[PDB]
């Protein structure tokens, strides 16, 4: 939504352009936008849906 | 000096004219050509147009 992916060479985050602040990526912090086949260079990782833990309470 | 990738580059210059930038990657192919087309035109422009 704003920043940019990067990663640490294990791990997948996303962080505001202009100061390194590496965040959990999210649903939240994130938007979809049609499927994986168009993009050039897109990566495979885990999107983080926040809700589902709190609906399996 | 900071690198980023020129496909990235542009998708930050299109959320700075408000256009979401999955409108870069899914046409990413097309803006490419556009672009190098238009870098034709200015040359066959600037060639023939004294
Ligand atoms: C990339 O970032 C992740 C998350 O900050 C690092 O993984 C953690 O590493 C510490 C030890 O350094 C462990 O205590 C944590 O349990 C790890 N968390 C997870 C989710 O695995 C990772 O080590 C970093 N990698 C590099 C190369 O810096
Ligand atoms: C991202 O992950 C998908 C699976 O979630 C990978 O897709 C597989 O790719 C291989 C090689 O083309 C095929 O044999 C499988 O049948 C594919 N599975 C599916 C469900 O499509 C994909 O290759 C990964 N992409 C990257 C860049 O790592
Ligand atoms: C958006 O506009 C471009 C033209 O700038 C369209 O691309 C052309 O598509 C036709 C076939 O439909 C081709 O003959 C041309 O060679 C294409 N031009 C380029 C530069 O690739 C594009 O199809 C349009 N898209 C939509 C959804 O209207
Ligand atoms: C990045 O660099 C090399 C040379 O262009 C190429 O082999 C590799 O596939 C490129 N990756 C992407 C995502 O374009």
């Amino acid at each position: 939504r704003e920043g940019v992916f990067v990663s640490n060479g294990t791990h997948w985050f996303v962080t505001q352009r202009n100061f390194y602040e590496p965040q959990i990526i999210t649903t939240d912090n994130t938007f979809v936008s049609g499927n994986c086949d168009v993009v050039i260079g897109i990566v495979n990782n885990t999107v983080y849906d926040p809700l589902q833990p709190e609906l399996d309470s | 000096a900071l690198q980023i990738p020129f496909a990235m580059q542009m998708a930050y210059r299109f959320n700075g004219i408000g256009v979401t930038q999955n409108v870069l990657y899914e046409n990413q192919k097309l803006i490419a050509n556009q672009f190098n087309s238009a870098i034709g035109k200015i040359q066959d422009s600037l060639s023939s147009t004294a």
